[PDB]
């Protein structure tokens, strides 16, 4: 089971709209839902040279927060999201350990505010090591966890 | 002209402020005006349904206030409720994935 | 300023499998829905991986012929797909 | 449908009006078609019911039981006892009832 995600319009148009045409593609080859392919590549001309890159999930919401206001408070926000918190223990461990993410405040039970900071980080701290970022844990760890299974 | 009530609720929508602004304004003003009678009742039903279409009005605010709207549902006559369910289906089927409960 | 501020990624957790079209095994007697049954041995039809002995057309309630028919003969309402038995 | 309605009329968990409702629809399924063999077995099982003697068309089931050629009189009797969708003459000449009477 995964959490409940809002899935915005671009996410909608990527997948759901696809579901429309998918009926056109396959009529009779039905759907088993898989969100995982939500794709994202950013070509941004913030600075003279369009850059194609990939980044994390939260600040996008922050960007949305910025368009509307400066902040999105966690109370209403939490009211809106309601993630299924099965995985949350592992998630919390990862978010706390990383500290690469520009966040408002990482508390144990509830993070009171999710109106995250600006682009604080670049690829690495050091060159020998102390290298590690994008957020790795979900990625190789799944089998690591799954071994029992 | 008949565009007066639509113009008033459109002026109450013309605020480019936060989601808290538009959401609080339409929660209070259309909890007032939905529970009225007549053309302002009908247009408040339509304008609350149309106010809960956004993604800036993020979805379980829309879902929760539409659960609240489905609890306010017996305050309404039947034909206005019919048109509510028509236009509300018309807003759901864009994001019916998000509003399967609705 | 604004060069990498966390917009759309590919992200994967575990979803599926095996799928959730059910689709079920002709349950009156339940040789596997790929498997050629006894009732399709004297018949020996080219049978689909979801067709043990299944014809859901107008006949619509078609399981293992004499076993679905034995569930048919003692009372003619054979209710799993709810029609007469093939 | 005859076995459906009859053995729903014999069960005792259901309301009594609903038992005799299933029973009278089993009598509808008696008269509307002509007798197949297990059908006729269920019709004679219906003939052993005092509640069917409480029904309006027990004389029709009686003439079914006594192997009687149905004349127009009791024909029109149970034709007064039908529902109008069960009175369907869908371009078959005489009705499904009446062709089965023949
Ligand atoms: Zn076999
Ligand atoms: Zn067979
Ligand atoms: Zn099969």
């Amino acid at each position: 089971p995964s959490s409940t995600f809002a899935i915005p319009q671009e996410l909608e148009k990527s997948v759901q709209m696809f579901e429309l045409f998918y009926s056109q593609h396959f009529s009779g080859r039905k759907l088993t839902w898989l969100h995982y392919l939500c794709t994202g590549e950013v070509k941004m001309n913030y600075l003279g040279k369009p850059y194609v890159a990939m980044v994390t999930t939260y600040q996008m919401a922050v960007l949305l927060a910025f368009n509307n206001s400066e902040t999105v408070s966690y109370k209403e926000l939490q009211d809106s999201t309601q993630m299924n918190e099965k995985e949350l223990t592992k998630t919390i461990k990862s978010l706390l350990d990383v500290k690469m993410i520009n966040h408002d405040s990482e508390k144990e039970d509830i993070d009171a505010e999710s109106s995250f900071s600006l682009n604080m980080n670049f690829s690495s701290k050091r060159t020998k090591f102390k290298i590690t970022t994008s957020m790795q844990k979900d990625t190789p760890q799944e089998m690591e966890q799954t071994r029992s299974a | 002209m008949a565009a007066a009530v639509r113009q008033d609720l459109a002026q109450l929508m013309n605020s480019s402020g936060s989601h808290k602004d538009l959401a609080g304004k339409y929660r209070q003003i259309l909890e007032k005006a939905i529970q009225l009678s007549g053309a302002e009742q009908l247009e408040a039903l339509k304008a609350f349904v149309e106010a809960m279409v956004n993604e800036n009005v993020s979805l379980v605010i829309s879902r929760q206030l539409l659960t609240d709207f489905c609890t306010h549902l017996p305050n309404l006559p039947d034909s206005t409720a019919k048109e509510i369910y028509h236009f509300t289906l018309e807003k759901i089927q864009p994001r019916v994935i998000s509003f399967e409960e609705q | 300023a604004k060069k990498k501020r966390f917009e759309v990624k590919k992200w994967n957790a575990v979803a599926l499998w095996a799928w959730d079209i059910v689709v079920d095994n002709c349950a009156i007697c339940r040789n596997h829905i790929m498997d050629l049954c006894i009732e399709c041995q004297a018949n020996q039809a080219s049978a689909t991986s979801e067709e043990c002995t299944v014809a859901w057309g107008v006949c619509n309630h078609a399981f293992h012929f004499h076993c679905i028919s034995r569930w048919l003969k003692t009372r003619q309402v054979c209710p799993l797909d709810n029609r007469e038995w093939e | 449908a005859a076995q459906r309605y009859n053995e729903l009329s014999y069960k005792t968990i259901v309301h009594e009006s609903e038992r005799l409702e299933a029973l009278k629809h089993a009598l509808h399924c008696t008269i509307l078609a002509s007798a197949g063999q297990q059908r006729s077995r269920m019709l004679a099982t219906l003939f052993k019911d005092e509640r069917c003697q409480q029904l309006a068309a027990y004389g029709i089931l009686e003439k079914m039981y006594l192997d009687r050629i149905i004349r127009g009189n009791q024909l029109q009797e149970f034709a007064a006892m039908l529902m109008p969708h069960q009175k369907a003459t869908t371009a078959d000449g005489s009705s499904i009832l009446d062709r089965a009477v023949i």
